[PDB]
């Protein structure tokens, strides 16, 4: 009942809060493609930083993933 | 010249542009008329 609502409102935040990771780490990607474009020769550079770059954009959103499974699951 | 060394100062990498680097023609500059000698001989 009543406690239940409070985890589960907070269930929804943590999803909410995703909205901006996919923003930030389309940013990102986007860059990338603008850059093979001008410079396809450097695709060695490209593809190293691709990896680096991603990784950091993606692991606040997993983050809120483990945050809102804890809201879930205790 | 001048405007062009500037420009080619800042002139992204690779891929520039195929005027400034490809990746034989001869151009030959003559008289109509002689009597000037070896100018055209040379």
């Amino acid at each position: 009942n009543l406690g239940q609502l409070g985890q589960y409102l907070g269930a929804g935040l943590a999803c909410v809060g995703m909205a901006g990771a996919a923003m930030g780490v389309g940013n990102v990607a986007g860059n990338y493609l603008a850059g093979a474009l001008r410079n396809p020769s450097a695709a060695a550079s490209q593809t190293a930083t691709l990896f680096i770059g991603m990784a950091f954009a993606e692991a606040l959103g997993i983050f809120s993933f483990l945050v809102a499974l804890l809201l879930l699951f205790a | 010249a001048a405007v062009m060394a500037g420009l080619t100062a800042a002139a992204a990498g690779m891929a520039p542009r195929l005027l400034a680097g490809t990746g034989h023609l001869l151009v030959v500059m003559t008289s109509e008329r002689g009597l000037a000698g070896g100018f055209n001989s040379s």
